């Protein structure tokens, strides 16, 4: 399998405009990102695929602003960036999967709203 | 082309003992993963896959973690008659909403006999 740096769960607040939620690949060793593929699921239901074979991103359109750096594949990071909007909307435990011609593994990350402080 | 290979068409087991569940795969290419099930069909049984999952009593011939491991080879332990069936090492292409069958081998009977004691 693909192993992973793994977190249990990431906070955002009233104060986010954007949301990272990561996601690190400890034994990647793609030399292209064709052979790489991404699936990002939340709730089960994907809302975020990279196909490294057609260079495919693909999101549903209630999840517009979600995306992954590219370039940063190779270096085992598939950390999902996504406005706050989409992260307001969409709080819960999401499944990051990761593979590289026949290994594949995942993990999950919660992405958790608190309520904080603010001064109108 | 890929072929997906299980060399053996039936392993026969002493309940209690472990049985060995050949498969080689003659490629790694295309993207995506090999899974072992029991049976065909819509109601196959999921036995293995590299994901964390509840695998408990499936142990790897080799080590999946490698890059070039061809090797899809898996042990069961503890085999009871329950635990008999035919099992195929399954190749999928990725896809979403789900990832598509590409090569499936031939697969192995798994038979069942008794222990003395
Ligand atoms: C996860 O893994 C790497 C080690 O490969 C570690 O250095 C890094 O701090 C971790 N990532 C994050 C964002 O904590
Ligand atoms: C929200 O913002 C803080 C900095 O203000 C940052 O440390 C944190 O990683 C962000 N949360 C998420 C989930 O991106
Ligand atoms: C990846 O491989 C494709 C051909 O399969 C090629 O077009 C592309 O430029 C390669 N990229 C790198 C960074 O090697
Ligand atoms: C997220 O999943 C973990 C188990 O991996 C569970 O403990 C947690 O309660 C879940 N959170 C929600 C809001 O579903």
């Amino acid at each position: 399998q693909l192993l992973f740096n793994k977190t249990k769960s990431v906070e955002f607040t009233f104060g986010n405009d954007t949301v990272v939620i990561p996601c690190f690949v400890t034994n990647m060793e793609a030399q292209n990102t064709t052979e790489v593929y991404v699936k990002w699921k939340f709730k089960g239901r994907d809302i975020y695929t990279f196909d490294g074979a057609l260079n495919k991103s693909t999101v549903p359109t209630d999840f517009s602003s979600a995306k992954i750096e590219v370039s940063q594949l190779l270096k085992g990071d598939a950390s999902l960036k996504m406005d706050k909007s989409d992260a307001v909307s969409h709080t819960g435990n999401y499944t990051c999967e990761v593979t590289e011609l026949t290994r594949e593994g995942e993990t999950i990350i919660e992405l958790k709203y608190r309520v904080v402080s603010w001064s109108t | 082309e890929l072929q997906v290979i299980q060399p053996d068409k039936s392993v026969l087991v002493a309940a209690g003992e472990t049985a060995t569940l050949r498969c080689t795969a003659t490629s790694l290419i295309p993207v995506g993963p090999i899974q072992w099930f029991r049976g065909a069909g819509p109601g196959r049984e999921l036995i293995y896959n590299q994901k964390e999952g509840h695998f408990p009593r499936v142990t790897t011939v080799s080590d999946l973690t490698k890059r070039n491991n061809m090797d899809f080879s898996i042990r069961i332990g503890n085999i009871t008659p329950a635990d008999a069936g035919t099992y195929y090492c399954v190749k999928f292409r990725k896809g979403s909403p789900d990832d598509v069958e590409f090569k499936s081998g031939a697969g192995t009977e798994l038979s069942v006999r008794a222990k003395p004691s």
